[PDB]
RNA sequence: CGGCCCCCUGGACGAAGACUGACGCUCAGGUGCGAAAGCGUGGGGAGCAAACAGGAUUAGAUACCCUGGUAGUCCACGCCGUAAACGAUGUCGACUUGGAGGUUGUGCCCUUGAGGCGUGGCUUCCGGAGCUAACGCGUUAAGUCGACCGCCUGGGGAGUAC
């Protein structure tokens, strides 16, 4: 049941942080695929995206550290 | 003699799931609907025929029929089939060896007979509660294995069968000992032991009661005959 | 790899028809050119092994390619080899 | 890479016999097509039938007596690696003269009955039986 | 883990969310995993043989399933 | 001849997946299985709980036709799922059929809700809605005499999940699941759902639009580690849960049913 | 009218916590001189009712072997398990030249007149049905013809 | 081969077309790449840790356990050329029943929805015929064949001596 196979998106977007948001653990992390039910293309996308997020301090690296 | 729009109603046209198929089945096989294989009619049909032609010529000659079905479902059907052309039948398990190993089991048919016998004719009863208990469960269990075959005598000249997967052990016997086969073989189902195929669906209570119902008017038939 | 417009344009040059693109002619061409390229690259990065086995196989078919043109026709094979200025 | 393509032609034959298949299709060639017309002769396949214009396809029609195949062997004898010649004396008798040799000779390709009796040898193309 | 006693919450309560919090979060676990070296192999074997085992369950046992017991 | 091919196209035509066609005669009844055969490959082995109607026993003899349900085939031997849904898609037309005339009339009685919007019973169902759409105003059903008569005028649904709050009394008056999960949050709001599969240390309630939720073996009871859900609750059931826990990250939503 | 010859016969164990337990195994073939010849296989604590076993197997499960003559009609091969076996028709006089457990089925069916060899493996059980799978796939020149759509002198 | 970013760069696959026109396959010698450890020169050195030291354990304990701990692990440029370098399965091509997946394209279809019907590439598991000493392999063969190469000929002595 993935949302970026019906939304029909191209490339998922590290700007787009509420979708992100969705996506990463209360601790921060980046959610399992078997989770969230996301495609395997899309996730791996996703999974950047929220990379380059927390490199950009848009996104925490975790929930502790400040 | 039996029609296709009646075979249709029943519904012996729809198999199994395509899964679950054997590729030994793709000639019986004309499509598949909604994932489920449907069996060709135009092919079976002609075959039915025939089986039940040959069924007919083995009553004629006095050959003994051996109705085997012990899907639980279709077991009341089997019996009351094999009754009405008075013919044997295993419709509960088939005992492993029931023909190849006769002459054990000639031994057992021997011993119910016996038992019966004690029931019924003696009328002596003063039996001690236990044992009288034992005896009668003996009894039940001897009548629900071999009730069919007790009145067989010897071995049977055919062998209907209403699915060739799970009565292959019985399949198998009639093979080792050359015995003919006349199974109704879903596609699920091997169709190289039997001799007779009929492509059909084993599954479905209605189509299981026509195809009965056919071979037994065909063996009361020869029997006339 | 090499760029589309460099591509098309070795193509129109060593093509007869210039639509053709698969001439043994025009393809040498394109493997040499690759080379090329590739010379400098490999000048720089020394321990790109990787990229180099690519390298070799280019440079092999182009071998292949020659020795194809020599045994079918000689003096196009000869016309080839000094326009691009392959030694063999 | 494809190096032998009779040999290929006479797998495909068996993987058919082997597989209950009815008709077994290939690329044609002319030696191909004359072994198929020989085979036909001597009765091991019912019918073949080339069809196509630019790459025709060779579609020979395997045959089956009583549930079981006809071409109980086949094999190649010459092949690519090391050829086989054989001098009209020399010619071998397959399963004691019941199954063929198909062999190339000058005066077209025969079984090596034919052969003997045409009075010449050639190279032994393959076993059938 | 980071926890918020709610107003008017019992402290059972807020100590069992923690817990499931922690459990969520899998830290234990980690600790567990990364209190000695796992060679590579050692590592990549573990997986590939759960992996199997997992396997295993799901369809042999599936398989079982379908005849009945007694 | 083609006859048959044209029978095939003709079966096509005159079936289709869903529970749609009212077609499975019902063939043998014994306690406790139904079945019937609606032109399928076998006959469904239906409970009998599927077909008796609000006060307990059984409503359809022999020769009696309710459609089931499709599109999932072969699970060893079989087939079918459950009519009971078939029912449910009968239930979404009458619904439906308000939007028309703006006012679908029944009779809605709700005496309290479970997670803020009285309980409204439609026929044999009863449903959970929303806890503004049993009263039209503030007069609340609390006062009224218990389990009362109107019919439901419609408050809110959700469209997706299914929860729908009905309007009692007051005769004159007329991705997706994941982002916004604060709906049925806050701490304890009861759910109506029925339970999916029972996997010896859980049940699997999941109902509302896309989720999945546990209620896993701890809960369930009054008794901890002896109970095995299977005894304890049911198979496809409609029951009493609620949230207790929402991780909307690690989609795990961890209901309760000790409540 | 039939013949029977024992070819072999075994000593197998089965240890258990006692000690050893000892059994024995009879290889029998049976057959009627021609074509029909039939081996068996017959195990029991002691030897002779072992190899009454195995003569009844044997009598049971027979196979037929076309036959031209005293010879069989082309040279044959068969294999089961290690055993390979070649066996060629012979000039009548020449006898069975067949080593061992070979030669026992041979001559109960009925083939006066072989030259036969053993390849691989010489495991009496297996080599002797090694030359039963041999004799049973062995063609005769009626059969082929029927098979090719002929007759028998158009194969010669 | 595993954070993220950029620069240079090799291969794979699909979609249609268009072109070249057997240019192919395999390969003794030859050439290159080749984990870890190891070596050389120059850097670096947190953690870990051969060696080493102490404390235990023990009959002993030149080990296992504990506390420390140096080469080394890290980088640069050279060398080494071996591993259960394994799928213990050479490379290339053709042919032979099925099922359940994963991954990555792509054509059509009302995408009426996460779908429906195909068609390509790579890939995990189960299993048929056949094969196999059996175990098992089974369209990714260990099946049916062809082409080329490599290699084996009882165990030890020995992959050692010269």
């Amino acid at each position: 049941f993935c949302r970026f196979t019906a939304e029909g998106v191209q490339e998922i977007d590290y700007k787009d942080i509420a979708t992100l948001k969705n996506y990463i653990t209360e601790s921060g992390k980046i959610v399992p695929s078997r989770i969230t039910g996301t495609r395997a293309k899309y996730q791996r996308q996703l999974a950047r995206a929220i990379k380059r997020a927390r490199y950009l301090s848009l996104l925490p690296y975790t929930d502790r550290h400040q | 003699t039996v029609s296709m729009r009646d075979m249709l109603k029943a519904g012996v046209h729809f198999g199994h799931q395509t899964r679950y198929w054997n590729p030994k089945m793709k000639p019986f096989i004309f499509g598949a609907r909604n994932k489920v294989h449907i069996i060709n009619l135009e092919k079976t049909v002609p075959m039915f025929n025939e089986a039940l032609a040959e069924l007919n010529k083995i009553a004629s000659r006095k050959g003994k029929i051996l109705f085997v079905g012990t899907k639980r479902a279709a077991s009341e059907a089997v019996k009351d089939a094999a009754l009405s052309c008075d013919q044997f039948f295993v419709n509960h398990r088939w005992l492993g060896g029931m023909l190849t190993n006769w002459k054990t089991v000639r031994q057992s048919i021997k011993r119910l007979k016996d038992l019966e016998t004690q029931s019924q004719d003696g009328t002596f009863d003063k039996l001690t509660k236990k044992e009288a208990l034992m005896r009668t469960r003996e009894l039940e269990k001897l009548e629900n294995s071999l009730g069919g075959i007790k009145d067989m005598g010897g071995l049977p000249d055919a062998l209907f069968v209403i699915d060739a997967d799970h009565e292959h052990i019985a399949i198998k016997e009639a093979n080792n000992l050359g015995i003919p086969v006349f199974a109704i073989v879903d596609t699920n189902s091997d169709p190289d032991g039997v001799d007779f195929v009929i492509p059909g669906n084993d599954d479905a209570i209605r189509a299981v009661t026509l195809y009965l119902g056919a071979v037994a008017a065909t063996v009361r038939e020869g029997r006339s005959q | 790899s090499l760029s589309t417009e460099a591509t098309a344009k070795i193509v129109s040059e060593f093509g007869r028809d210039a639509n053709d693109t698969g001439s043994t002619e025009v393809q040498v061409a394109l493997l040499t050119a690759q080379i090329n390229h590739l010379q400098g690259h490999f000048a720089e990065h020394k321990k790109d092994h990787h990229s180099r086995r690519g390298l070799l196989r280019m440079v092999s078919q182009r071998r292949k390619l020659l020795d194809y043109l020599k045994r079918k026709d000689v003096a196009r094979y000869t016309q080839l080899i000094e326009r691009l200025g392959l030694r063999r | 890479s494809m190096q032998d393509p009779i040999a290929d032609m006479l797998t495909r034959i068996r993987n058919g016999q082997a597989a209950n298949k009815a008709a077994v299709t290939m690329p044609s060639s002319k030696l191909k097509v004359a072994i198929a017309n020989v085979l036909k002769e001597e009765g091991f396949i019912e019918d073949f039938k080339v069809e196509g214009d630019t790459k025709p396809e060779l579609e020979l029609t395997l045959k089956y007596f009583q549930g079981k195949a006809v071409v109980e062997s086949i094999q190649r004898v010459s092949r690519p690696g090391l050829r086989i010649y054989k001098r009209k004396d020399e010619l071998p008798k397959v399963m004691a003269g019941l199954g063929i040799a198909v062999v190339s000779t000058s005066k077209g390709v025969m079984t090596d009955r034919a052969a003997r009796q045409a009075g010449l040898g050639g190279e032994i193309i393959c076993y059938v039986a | 883990p980071v926890i918020k006693v709610r107003e008017n919450e019992p402290f059972d309560v807020a100590l069992r969310r923690f817990k499931r919090s922690c459990e969520k979060a899998g830290v234990l676990a980690e600790v567990r995993r990364r209190e000695f070296y796992e060679k590579p192999t050692t590592e990549r074997k573990r997986a590939k043989a759960s992996a199997v085992k997992r396997h295993a369950k799901k369809l042999a046992r599936e398989n079982a399933r379908r005849t009945r017991l007694y | 001849e083609s006859f048959a091919q044209l029978f095939e196209e003709s079966l096509k035509e005159i079936e289709t997946r869903p529970g749609s066609i009212v077609r499975g005669v019902v063939v043998a009844i014994d306690k406790d299985v139904v079945l019937v055969d609606a032109g399928l490959k076998s006959e469904s082995a239906i409970p009998a709980e599927q077909f008796k109607n609000a006060q307990g026993e059984l409503e359809i003899q022999v020769g009696d036709e309710v459609d089931v349900a499709l599109d999932a085939v072969e699970d060893g031997f079989g087939e079918t799922l459950l009519s009971r849904e078939k029912a449910k898609r009968h239930e979404a037309w009458i619904t439906l059929e308000k939007a028309y005339e703006d006012a679908e009339t029944v009779t809605g009685v709700i005496n309290g809700k479970v997670k803020g919007g009285f309980t409204v019973e439609l026929n044999g169902i009863r449903a959970f809605l929303p806890g503004s759409l049993v009263d039209v105003r503030p007069v609340r059903d609390t006062l009224h005499l218990e389990g009362k008569e109107l019919e439901f005028k419609v408050i809110k649904l959700d469209q997706k999940r299914n929860n729908v709050v009905v309007s009692r009394r007051a005769v004159i008056e007329s991705e997706d699941p994941w982002v916004a999960i604060a709906k049925r949050y806050p701490e304890g709001t009861k759910l109506t759902g029925r339970v999916t599969n029972l996997t010896d240390y859980g049940c699997f309630v999941e109902i509302e639009e896309g989720v999945e939720g546990l209620v896993h073996v701890s809960e369930m009871d009054w008794t901890n580690k002896n109970i095995h859900p299977s005894k304890v609750v049911n198979v496809g059931d409609v029951v009493e849960v609620m949230v207790l826990d929402i991780d909307e990250e690690r989609r795990r939503i961890s209901l309760g049913l000790k409540q | 009218e039939l013949q029977e010859k024992l070819i072999a016969v075994n000593r197998v164990s089965k240890t258990v916590k006692g000690g050893r337990i000892f059994s024995f195994t009879a290889l029998t073939v049976v057959g009627d001189g021609n074509g029909r010849v039939g081996f068996g296989y017959g195990k029991a604590r002691e030897v002779p009712a072992a190899i009454q076993k195995a003569m009844e197997k044997a009598r049971r499960n027979m196979i037929n072997v076309a036959l031209n003559n005293g010879t069989l009609q082309h040279p044959v091969k068969g294999v089961h398990t290690g055993s390979r076996v070649f066996m060629q028709p012979a000039s009548e006089g020449t006898g069975i030249i067949a080593g061992g457990a070979m030669r026992a089925v041979l001559e109960v069916a009925g083939v006066h007149n072989v030259l036969a060899k053993a390849y691989g493996s010489t495991n009496p059980i297996n080599v002797v049905r090694a030359t039963i799978d041999g004799l049973e796939n062995m063609n005769s020149p009626e059969m082929v013809a029927a098979k090719r759509g002929k007759s028998v002198e158009e194969i010669l």
